[PDB]
């Protein structure tokens, strides 16, 4: 087997002259981080991963990770596959390594606190040691001063700080004073400083010359993992099982030697830990390094860089530009961002402009109707302003792109309307604008105008009956159409040339009410696409055909947290979002799941705006009786040097079937794919076939808690199922031409207790389909799932006994349908259902067949067969039936570290026989967690928590084991595999993703 | 958080890991045997396991089985007392330790030696397996004397990559190594117990057993017996 690629935890990180070397999984990554281009991946060990590495300034890398150690040379990193041969096993775990001040020795550090003095073939020429008792160290560095100045700073497990000089042999610190054990110890360059962490959640800053405890800092709300000086041992950067890097302040001062403030804090990985970090100073960069396998730079000057990031004013700081012309209790009461800055406009209707140019505020014109309760929009492009008010008044004033002079103006009330309490814009084609005007008078009209973008006058003016439950919150133009979000989830589309049709009402579109934003994405023949979101967090996109229209929604998914005030797409086919959570905005790559930014408003923030620019957005708000603007810049760099995949265990994987559909041919080179994770999501993504390089589409978050199996039952269907008797159904779209669309078609009933597992039998044609789910509490239900009512019926239930049921597995054998289980006592457990439910089995392949008959209950029949098999629980359970669907051989994996080979035979009477063909005893040294049959039932591959994955083959019923090899992916407990048309791949899951061809 | 969480306050045991030796002893019956005398528990807090060991061994046995009868408990951290049981907050490495504990028995052997320590994983799995390892070596030495000559010793293992090594490390101390999960195990967890009946024979800031099982061993893995545990 060859391994082609891997995801997962990647320990440690270090900025060297434009590169990047990341230690990842035991291979170290190479890139160029300005274009993130990975230049090479190189393995380094055979199988530990990279925890800590460091280059001499002539290219010499010394890494090491658990009892590996390794000295390699850049330019070979650079260029070749492995460098294994180089790997040497110390007889203790390595807490650190450093290079000899002059590079000609390394300096090991071990968990006991010896340092080995090694030559650089990594042999030791001698060791250096304390006196006293053993200290066991969870951290340590050694710092390197001057050719005979070397530090040992080692953190214990007990909570002291031991810092002793290397070559006397001698204590100069004890630092006590944290209350957990010590995870990670650095030392300032400029040799003033120690800081500590460790699980009591706290980083100490500590006087080297005296030894003194100078600051305690608090911020991370759970256990720190790593940290580091920077920017000349002025600041300290800390990174946390809590998934965010914070920066600090180091402040000198005489009174107090120096303490630690914190200063930014960055949320930067998915759940949980961080483990690698390092700054270039130069240009005030850090680089990540997480459990989730994702690399992030993060831009540390993100509020400063430019020099313009944030700005505010307060009505006096206006005053004192314009003058003092502001009434009492007047206040800014809209605004809307152009090329040249700020036109805004106040509850008292003086309409104000703020140069981003000069800095300066004026007063612009005062239009003393707009006094009453004013409403502010704008075609941002175009510098058009519309101000509408309560009274049914609407001004439109366009400005010149630099000099801000008002070249045209628009006045007029539109008589229809009494009251008037929403005010829509969108674009509509190269020369006019949409505005449309609402009351709440539900017999007055919905109004349309369509406006010219060059003078602003009325072009025509459409009139609409409102449907019942509208209020119009958003507005997007489409062809001859307006889409018009509204509450209640509800989505309606006028025909602008014809106000008399009936309006296309989509309702209820989530569960959530106000629709925030309505955005054009894609179309194909005759279909168009458009993402649509919700403010309490639910985002949908449908797909409208012209056949009259129809519609079909293919994606839905909710935002992790907060209100989604808007989304849209970026270049790169990435789609952003933004809102608020609480007091918080957000800006929100929703596709690789990191925030671009974050702004403190008025938690109420009843008054925002956002607008892009070029280079970015700005953010318009009003806080605490200040307007402020915020400046969001792209980053200086590349978000992310690899986007990462969980950060927590992977349970199950699934690969999206090859099918004679039309599956769009940007997917050709790969395969769509899932994994679902104890972190509660399912990540659907894609795989290239030559490369296993992967990317993410999207991360679907309707499971409540972690994911116990995902499958896709066929090539648009997959089922996932959690705990809470979460079994969703989920419909898959891969037609258009950038991602794929999921979204949930239904729920399972519900009765706590988990779904351990199902399976399904398609009902020949239908599309329609039998479901079996078995429970902790043993007991196993039968389903028919119907497509056009969309709806599970329950056809049988039964129990076995008490115990817990892992798996479950429907086979069809001649015109019998059996169900076998796996149960915890380890036995293998047939029922033959037939009888008992009204459909029919086709003797070849096994086809089910509707009998249309009227939904009882049965009870589950008593079994056919019980066979004990292993000893404990059974964690994998696959199958394979012979030519003539007579027999079927059964491949079952155990928490007893064996394999089992059983066979489950029908005779001429089919009488049911289920006899044991093999069991290796000792086919992994722990739980045997996955085992697939493959090439027709003759090879098996299996996974296991040793992290071994093993090639077996089958003759004559007896199993022989033909290959082995290690995988890092820690805790390996999901196994995926596909054929290519015989080559196979391998998706490989548990703490990381590997994939792997055979 | 689960069924034994609710259970062990019903019971009033510290912890749902007391289930844990119960369904353990539900077979291997090492505290189901009149003779069985003397028993040590390592890194006992906050003492679960010593409940189960209290319960078994005074609570619901015959007077006649209770003589000469010595419960000690060890752990660095300082434990709430246990009826019938002598609560030492010591470490397991230090001297009179295995002085002191030699004193509470009439300078004999134990008949069984129990651990079920754990540091709080990290999430690093190749860190958390080989601290446990670090935690199984030094308890070693401490069982390596007390234990009577064909006692049983338990302790909690991570049954990870690097499971097999730990099992041969062990094979020259014992006549039958045995691997465990309970039921009251969270399958969520790399846990289990490795059930080491029959003490064989021993040998005859310094080295210690880690670095002297190492320097036999070396780099050699074999594959334990596997045995479930409970009813
Ligand atoms: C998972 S807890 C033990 C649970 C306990 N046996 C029960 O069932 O209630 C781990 C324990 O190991 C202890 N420990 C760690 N190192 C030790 C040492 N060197 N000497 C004594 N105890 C130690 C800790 O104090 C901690 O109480």
């Amino acid at each position: 087997m060859k391994d082609l690629s891997h995801y997962g935890p990647a320990l440690c990180v270090k900025f060297y002259n434009d590169y990047v070397l990341a230690g990842y999984g035991p291979f170290i990554h190479v890139y160029d981080y300005h274009s993130a281009t990975l230049i090479n991946k190189c393995r380094l060990f055979h199988y530990n991963k990279v925890h800590g590495l460091s280059l001499s300034s002539e290219g010499k890398i010394l890494a090491y990770g658990a009892r590996s150690v390794t000295i390699v040379e850049l330019e070979d990193v650079l260029k070749k596959e492995s460098l294994v041969d180089f790997e040497r096993i110390n007889s203790d775990w390595i807490t650190g390594a450093t290079f000899s001040f002059d590079n000609l020795q390394i300096y090991l550090l071990t968990c006991y606190n010896k340092v080995l003095i090694c030559d650089l073939n990594c042999e030791v020429l001698f060791r250096k040691s304390l006196g006293g008792e053993r200290s066991i160290l969870y951290s340590g560095i050694i710092k390197v001063f001057g050719p005979d100045k070397v530090y040992v700073n080692a953190g214990t497990v007990m909570g002291g700080v031991i810092i002793w000089d290397l070559f006397s042999e001698t204590k100069i610190h004890n630092l006590l004073g944290h209350e957990g054990s010590i995870f990670y110890v650095n030392l300032s360059n400029n040799g003033r400083y120690v800081a500590s962490c460790s699980d009591d959640r706290s980083i100490r800053l500590w006087d080297l010359e005296t030894g003194k405890q100078l600051s305690v800092g608090w911020s991370h709300t759970a256990r720190i993992w790593n940290l580091m000086f920077f920017d000349n041992d002025s600041k300290l950067i800390s990174v946390s099982e809590d998934c965010t890097c914070r920066v600090w302040n180091i402040i000198e001062s005489r009174e107090n030697v120096a303490e630690l403030s914190i200063s930014n804090v960055y949320e930067v990985h998915l759940i949980k830990s961080i483990w690698g970090v390092d700054v270039k100073d130069d240009e005030m960069i850090a680089v990540t390094s997480g459990n989730d396998g994702r690399l992030k730079l993060i831009d540390l000057l993100q509020l400063k860089r430019h020099g313009d990031e944030e700005t505010s004013f307060s009505l006096d700081d206006i005053a004192k530009q314009c003058g003092d012309i502001f009434e009492k209790n007047e206040s800014i009461k809209g605004f809307q961002w152009f090329s040249f800055g700020v036109i805004a406009i106040t509850s008292l209707g003086k309409i104000l402009k703020y140069s981003d140019v000069t800095k300066q505020w004026k007063l612009l014109l005062t239009n003393e109707k707009f006094n009453s309760y004013p409403i502010t929009n704008g075609i941002q492009t175009q510098n058009i302003a519309v101000f509408s008010n309560n009274k049914s008044d609407i001004l439109l004033i366009k400005f010149s792109k630099d000099s801000a002079d008002i070249i045209e103006t628009e006045e007029f009330h539109l008589d229809e309307l009494s009251k008037t309490n929403n005010c829509l814009v969108t674009e509509y084609d190269d020369d006019s604008f949409l505005l449309t005007l609402q009351s709440p008078n539900p017999r007055e009209k919905f109004v349309c105008l369509e406006i010219s973008l060059q003078n602003l006058k009325i072009k025509s003016k459409h009139c609409f009956n409102k449907p019942e439950n509208f209020s119009s919150s958003c507005l997007t133009s489409f062809r001859n159409h307006i889409l018009v979000g509204s509450r209640f989830s509800t989505l309606v589309i006028y025909n602008l040339l014809d106000e008399s049709e009936e309006p296309f009402i989509i309702r209820r579109l989530s569960p959530g009410d106000t629709t925030t934003s309505i955005e054009f994405v894609e179309d194909k023949d005759n279909s168009a696409v458009f993402s649509v979101t919700n403010r309490d967090g639910y985002y949908v996109f449908i797909e409208l055909t012209k056949n009259r229209l129809s519609y079909k929604v293919l994606h839905s998914n909710k935002m992790m947290k907060g209100f989604l005030e808007g989304a849209f797409f970026n270049s790169k086919g990435e789609y952003i979002t933004y809102g608020f959570k609480s007091s918080l905005f957000y800006l929100y790559n929703e596709t690789n799941c990191y925030e671009l930014a974050s702004e403190v408003c008025g938690g109420s923030h009843r008054l925002w705006n956002l607008a892009k620019i070029t280079d970015g957005h700005v953010l318009m708000y009003i806080k605490a009786s200040r307007f402020h603007l915020r400046k969001i810049y792209n980053s200086i760099v590349p978000e992310t040097l690899e986007n990462g995949v969980h950060g927590r265990e992977i349970r199950d994987i699934s690969i999206c079937p090859v099918s004679n559909t039309n599956t769009n041919d940007n997917f050709k080179d790969g395969h769509i794919f899932c994994t679902a994770s104890e972190d509660t999501t399912i990540k659907l993504g894609y795989f290239n076939n030559r490369t296993g390089k992967v990317q993410n589409f999207w991360t679907q978050r309707k499971h409540v808690s972690g994911l116990q199996r995902c499958q896709f039952i066929n090539h648009k269907l997959m089922i996932s199922s959690s705990a809470r008797e979460e079994l969703f159904l989920w419909e898959l779209n891969d037609k258009y031409n950038k991602r794929p669309y999921m979204t949930i078609r239904q729920a399972l009933p519900v009765s706590d207790l988990r779904i351990m597992d199902f399976d399904v039998k398609f009902i020949s044609q239908s599309g329609d389909f039998l479901l079996v789910t078995v429970y902790s509490d043993s007991t196993i239900k039968i389903w028919h799932y119907r497509e056009n009512q969309n709806k599970f019926d329950l056809i049988m239930q039964g129990r076995y006994k008490t115990c817990c049921l892992f798996n479950v597995v429907f086979i069809a054998l001649k015109e019998e349908l059996l169900v076998v289980i796996s149960p915890t006592d380890g036995h293998l457990v047939v029922y033959n259902i037939t009888e008992y439910v009204p459909f029919s089995v086709d003797p070849i392949s096994g086809d089910l067949v509707d009998h249309k008959l009227d939904a009882t209950i049965s009870n589950l029949p008593a079994p056919v067969a019980q066979l004990p098999v292993h000893q404990s629980g059974v964690k994998s359970l696959d199958y394979v039936a012979n030519a003539t669907r007579t027999s079927a051989t059964i491949l079952t994996g155990g928490d007893d570290n064996g394999l089992g080979l059983s066979n489950l035979k029908l005779d001429d009477s089919n009488k049911v026989t289920l006899k044991t063909s093999d069991f290796i005893a000792a086919a992994a040294s722990s739980t045997i967690t996955s085992g697939m049959l493959i090439n027709g039932g003759k090879e098996v591959i299996t996974t296991s928590v040793d992290q071994v994955i093993r090639a077996w083959e089958i003759t004559a019923g007896k199993l022989s084991l033909v290959d082995k090899k290690r995988t890092t992916v820690a805790d390996t407990g999901s196994l995926e595999i596909i054929s290519n048309d015989s080559e196979k791949t391998l998706l490989i899951g548990g703490v990381g993703l590997s994939i792997w061809k055979k | 958080r689960d069924l034994y969480y609710r259970k062990a306050k019903e019971q009033g045991y510290r912890a749902r890991s007391a289930f844990k030796l119960l369904q353990l002893n539900d077979q291997f019956h090492f505290l189901d045997d009149p003779n069985l005398k003397r028993v040590v528990d390592l890194c006992a807090a906050p003492g679960s396991w010593s409940q189960v060991l209290s319960r078994k061994l005074f609570d619901e046995s015959p007077s006649s089985d209770k003589e000469d009868r010595k419960i000690v408990s060890v752990d660095l951290q300082p434990m709430s007392p246990i009826p019938h049981v002598t609560t030492l907050q010591a470490d397991i490495t230090h001297p009179k330790t295995l002085a002191r504990i030699l004193k509470l028995f009439g300078n004999e052997k134990a008949d069984f030696v129990c651990s079920d320590g754990a540091p709080d994983v990290t999430g690093l799995h190749d860190l958390d397996e080989y601290v446990q390892q670090q935690l199984i070596m030094s308890a070693l030495q401490l069982t390596a004397c007390i234990l009577k000559k064909g006692g049983t010793f338990v302790a909690k293992i991570f049954r990870g990559r690097d499971i097999d090594m730990l099992y041969s490390q062990l094979g020259y101390l014992f006549d039958k190594i045995v691997c465990a999960k309970p039921r009251s195990s969270r399958g969520t967890s790399l846990e289990a117990f490795i059930v080491c009946l029959g003490y064989n024979p021993p040998s005859n800031n310094k080295l210690c057993i880690s670095d002297k099982l190492s320097h036999w061993n070396e780099e050699e893995r074999n594959i334990a017996e596997f045995m479930a545990c409970g009813s």
